[PDB]
């Protein structure tokens, strides 16, 4: 218990001294991303094809 | 009071404050250039 409030503690003062916010760090960190085909990554697959 | 001015002070109710602007830039994605048909000319390979 003292070791998650301490992560949870250190996370956010690393977060706002990053000047980040819990999505900014979600979206670089996450794993529940989309499967939907982006206009991005189609211009990645005809660019590297 | 006897004056009619209430005794208990009133409540200050918060502002909103300014929310921050978002934008974004969208992408398209149009096709490539596809290759079309050769044709055989008369001149040698350095000509052409």
């Amino acid at each position: 218990l003292t070791q998650l409030i301490s992560f949870l503690f250190q996370c956010t003062q690393w977060l706002t001294t990053q000047k980040w916010s819990v999505s900014d760090v979600f979206l670089m960190t996450t794993d529940n991303y989309s499967t939907v085909l982006t206009p991005d990554i189609e211009n990645l697959i005809t660019t590297l094809s | 009071t006897i004056d009619g001015q209430p005794l208990s002070l009133s409540l200050y109710a918060t502002p909103a404050d300014p929310s921050m602007l978002l934008s974004a830039a969208i992408t398209a994605s149009q096709g490539g250039g596809d290759l079309p048909h050769a044709v055989m000319p008369m001149y040698r390979f350095p000509v052409i």
